[PDB]
């Protein structure tokens, strides 16, 4: 059980992530398990799979990765909010 | 603790078994009445598991005595809710909530 699809790693990566911050306030450690996961997004899909995911998921994805830079830059936690609200969208879907 | 009050009735049958999934309409808000977060404003309703300590407290125990169709008014203790942490930037410590929720349906 190596998560090695998107499906897989996104499901454990929000989940961990939503633990962080929602269960232990760690904003910084809600981060450090997110950032890599939309990085590995940036770098492009390379397989098949990558890419029915990245046609389903990207544009929900990549959305809340701008609410997460909203927050960054305002402090606003109602930001962080909003990312959260597309996350769970995201992360039902791939249940 | 956790507060049941009904505003409108449910079936009194159909209660939520660990397992299914329920579905909800909410409305939070603080002790005072001001709102910080709706279900209803989003048209929206939001899913989730009971019994896996996914939710606050005072919804595991409140939720889970609720019939489907009921609508009800949860006040919620701030042991029951997010205590002396608080939710950062929404719930402050020590805060009693006040949830409009209305169990729509279970899958
Ligand atoms: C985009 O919106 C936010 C909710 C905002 C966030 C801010 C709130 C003030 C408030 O505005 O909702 C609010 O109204 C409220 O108070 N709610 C919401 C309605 C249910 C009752 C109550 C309320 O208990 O919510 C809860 C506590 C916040 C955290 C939890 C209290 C119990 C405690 O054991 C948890 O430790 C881990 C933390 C948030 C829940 O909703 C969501 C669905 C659940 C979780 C984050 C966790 O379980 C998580 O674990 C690892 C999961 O498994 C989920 C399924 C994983 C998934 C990847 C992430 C989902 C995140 C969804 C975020 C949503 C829907």
């Amino acid at each position: 059980g190596v998560a090695i699809l998107w499906h897989e790693m996104w499901h454990e990566g929000l989940e961990e992530a939503s633990r962080l911050y929602f269960g232990e306030r760690n904003v910084k450690g809600m981060f450090e398990v997110l950032e890599p996961l939309h990085a590995m997004m940036e770098r492009g899909p390379q397989t098949l799979k990558e890419t029915s995911f990245n046609q389903a998921y990207g544009r929900d994805l990549m959305e809340a990765q701008e609410w997460c830079r909203k927050y960054m830059k305002s402090g606003n936690v109602k930001d962080l909010t909003q990312a959260w609200d597309l996350y769970y969208h995201v992360f039902r879907r791939i249940s | 603790g956790v507060q049941v009050e009904t505003i409108s009735p449910g079936d009194g049958r159909t209660f939520p078994k660990r397992g299914q999934t329920c579905v909800v309409h909410y409305t939070g808000m603080l002790e005072d009445g001001k709102k910080f977060d709706s279900s209803r404003d989003r048209n929206k309703p939001f899913k989730f598991m009971l019994g896996k300590q996914e939710v606050i407290r005072g919804w595991e125990e409140g939720v889970a005595q609720m019939s489907v169709g009921q609508r009800a008014k949860l006040t919620i203790s701030p042991d029951y809710a997010y205590g002396a942490t608080g939710h950062p930037g929404i719930i402050p410590p020590h805060a009693t909530l006040v949830f409009d929720v209305e169990l729509l349906k279970l899958e």
